[PDB]
DNA sequence: GCATGTGTTCTAATTAGAACGCATG
DNA sequence: GCATGTGTTCTAATTAGAACGCATG
């Protein structure tokens, strides 16, 4: 009995995660960010999930953009200060992010990342106001290994997918 | 109707206090001017020139939202950013997105923390400086961040030196024409010291590069004194920039140290033009 | 004898015309204030200050009979010749007779020579200063050459700092006790920017070397600033000095450059005590 | 400045400093057989009140060691011009006032300058007497020796005297020549 | 007795000057 | 239009610091 979600996706497509997921047009996309005023998102009608992430390691341009151009776009999907409904925002990092742009992106989201690991092989961090992306106690992965993963994968999506899971209590339906 | 109140002012990328410098000029009663600066130069001019009225916070990069909100509430809100990779003066410039052009966004985040919510319609003023010598669409990317488009101020019109400057912000009368004033040396004869001839009735922008402060690519002398030929001195810079005589003379700082705090600080008339309309708005000496 | 007449001087070994300098504070109306002097630094700031109203005649060596007369006749002749050359301080000192010790006869000559004729009752006075820790064998051919014993007056007891000088001449009242007056600062205290902490009550005799601002044998800092240890700013030595704030800031002068001149001129109190009898002999304006 | 008739003349008051010049006045006959000249070596302490003490004077020799000097080379000239200032006469003073200071090329170019710069005038330079022998420069205020044709000498060829002298008369006697027609002969 | 001093000459660290650079209004 | 620049880097001259120095009140 609870109503379905607009979403609005920034620059990675998540039109299969959230249609083979089974989250007809209610998501917005745009790929190049860079001349989206205020009016644009506004006129994209309201918004219950804003989602942005870096690119896959070893797509083009500098990560740091992606995470200002997320944090502007993330403070005009907002709604008014007396809340109509529940409203969600997730950002995405892929280890592309160095020491100093994972401190830029937890001040500019104002709380820690939690880190998403998959057995070790695929690791994914993540910024998100969802009182259930921090609740489930995440299994821990030491950040050296994390670069080493890194490191290993310059020679060349589940669970985080199931971090959409918890928001299927908020929305509807299929 | 209720009086007008002292401003409340958070100064970002402070410098040498410009922005305290201006509004105690037009005697405009300051509360609090929170300040937030790394270089210990400048730090040092702001306490000894305003008697330690400037409370210093320190890296823009360690002010959270809460102390914002706890600071708060600001009624002014002042900042500009390193544009030593911004300008097109520096062939190794890194962009905005890089280097020290990403303190930018700093001001850009504080910013949007010191406004006040929904259902407050209270004054609420702000104003950011930068080059118009940098690249286009960091210019774009500024304004985008910022939603506003900046307005062009050449010092040129108001002082005795060139300086093109692009100032984004909501300033009652941004866009106005730039009026002379009867304390305002437009040519460099009047600030030179005396028995010193100026060459030139303006100079070129100056930088934190010495030779900066010689005119043309041919490098010219700008004054001439007793038989040979002298560049500026700090004391003139000083009146150029528009700044109080010996302002920067603190801390056995030498030339090339006072030029850097010149260099990089803003034209204290261009200022005064767009902080003045604000004597409207609060208390006044 | 209708009135008072403005004075006319001559400066040997001018440095930075604190002579003219207590002259104009002591309202006294100068008709002339020849100087001697060959730095460049030096005459660059006598030029500013006192708005080229010095007549610079180059070096005193150069100084014949025939000019003293043509440029007289003098009401006042003093005088401070190098003492880089008589202080103990300087381990390769080459005494009153070689290098510039020489320059001290240079200043008897020209003393000589503008000296008013026998039977001439017209007023005449003379200033000679030099350092006291000189060997006792030139303070001997000083008083010798110049016919008169010297008198000790230290700054310390008129300022913020040790300076023990011997100070020939016939000025009126040379010998009378020195008396503190209300706009004498007599601690470190008083001549520190805002925001800074004295730890001593005295400094001890600043001269031309870097760490002469330092204190004792375990050469400490003299002042604290924000609990961390710091010499004394330039503008600070010249409030010890006894100088105007900023009144070397010409130039674009380093610290070196400034204390250089500083730490060789006079304490400006003990030059206004000197002077001060004179304001009776000539026309104040 | 002018010459006065002989029954006038007095017998010369000579203050002859560092140098003894009584062998040398008398020979030319200045000062009688019987002993006028005052001789002193040691004027370190010698003050203003000494000279007057010391009776008025007619002639103040001045002159450098040949040897050598227990004093700067400088330090004789600066003495010297001191206490010549302290023997002159008031200014409506009557018999000849004459002064004299003599070098025997031991002042180097800067002590040089700084002698003709204090004594207002550049020095004589008086050869005796084929090659050159000996030669001494003088300040005077005696009219017939800044006037008198001396033999031009060389100063690369000054130098050179000064080197074989250092290496170790009747004409270089003659300054005190001109001064016969002033004071009182003696013969 | 014993600290003090109108200085000079060593360093490593800056200063002052010049070269470099090319996109933007 | 093209020429102007909130800069950085490198080089010799200066700086700021410190050692050295011993006769003198
Ligand atoms: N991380 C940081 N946090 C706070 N200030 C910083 C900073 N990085 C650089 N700055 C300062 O930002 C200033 C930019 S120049 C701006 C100076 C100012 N407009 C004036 O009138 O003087 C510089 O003084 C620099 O010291
Ligand atoms: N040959 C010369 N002729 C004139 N002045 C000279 C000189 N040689 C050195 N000097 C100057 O003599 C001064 C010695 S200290 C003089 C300081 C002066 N009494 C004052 O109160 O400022 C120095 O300034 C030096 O530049």
């Amino acid at each position: 009995r609870r109503q379905p979600v607009r979403v609005l996706s920034l620059f990675e497509d998540i039109k299969k995660e959230l249609t083979s997921l089974g989250f007809p047009g209610q998501l917005k996309h745009v790929v190049d960010v860079t001349d989206t005023v205020r009016k644009d998102v506004e006129e994209w009608g309201p918004f219950d999930l804003v989602y942005g992430a870096t690119p896959p390691l070893g797509h083009d341009r500098p990560p740091s953009w992606y995470l200002f151009q997320f944090h502007r776009l993330l403070q005009y999907a907002r709604p008014k200060p007396g809340s109509p409904r529940p409203f969600f925002w997730m950002f995405v990092d892929n280890l592309v992010l160095n020491k100093e742009d994972l401190d830029v992106a937890s001040r500019f989201l104002e709380m820690e990342p939690v880190t998403i690991p998959d057995v070790l092989q695929n690791a994914v961090r993540v910024w998100s106001n969802i009182p259930a992306i921090r609740s489930r106690h995440w299994a821990l992965v030491s950040e050296e290994e994390l670069s080493l993963l890194a490191q290993n994968k310059q020679s060349s999506t589940k669970l985080v997918k199931n971090c959409f899971l918890p928001l299927r209590e908020y929305f509807k339906y299929f | 109707a209720e009086k007008r109140k002292p401003i409340r002012v958070l100064s970002l990328f402070d410098g040498i206090a410009t922005g305290l410098l201006v509004l105690k000029d037009l005697g405009i009663q300051v509360d609090r001017y929170i300040a937030s600066e790394v270089c210990e130069d400048s730090i040092t001019v702001g306490m000894v020139r305003h008697q330690g009225k400037i409370m210093y916070v320190g890296d823009v990069r360690s002010v959270t939202q809460k102390h914002i909100q706890e600071w708060g509430p600001f009624d002014l809100v002042i900042g500009g950013s390193p544009c030593n990779d911004l300008s097109i003066v520096n062939p190794a410039r890194k962009g905005l997105y890089e280097g020290t052009g990403r303190l930018f966004f700093e001001f850009y985040r504080l910013l949007h923390d010191a406004r006040p919510k929904e259902g407050d319609d209270r004054p609420f003023f702000w104003l950011f400086e930068n080059v118009v010598a940098m690249g286009v669409s960091d210019k774009r990317d500024i304004s985008r961040f910022l939603e506003s488009n900046p307005v062009m101020i050449d010092a040129k019109e108001v002082s005795a030196a060139h300086r093109a400057r692009y100032f984004w912000g909501n300033l009652p009368g941004m866009n106005r024409p730039l009026a002379s004033t009867v304390n305002d040396k437009l040519e460099l004869q009047e600030c030179l010291e005396h028995g010193r001839i100026a060459k030139f009735s303006k100079v070129r922008t100056i930088t934190t590069a010495s030779n900066s402060i010689k005119q043309g690519k041919d490098q010219h002398f700008p004054v001439f004194m007793n038989e040979k030929e002298d560049i500026l001195w700090c004391t003139e810079m000083e009146r150029v920039f528009g700044f109080p005589v010996h302002y920067t003379d603190v801390s056995n700082m030498s030339r090339l140290a006072r030029q850097r705090l010149l260099g990089r600080s803003w034209s204290v008339p261009v200022i005064r033009h767009l902080f003045a309309p604000l004597k409207e708005y609060f208390a006044c000496v």
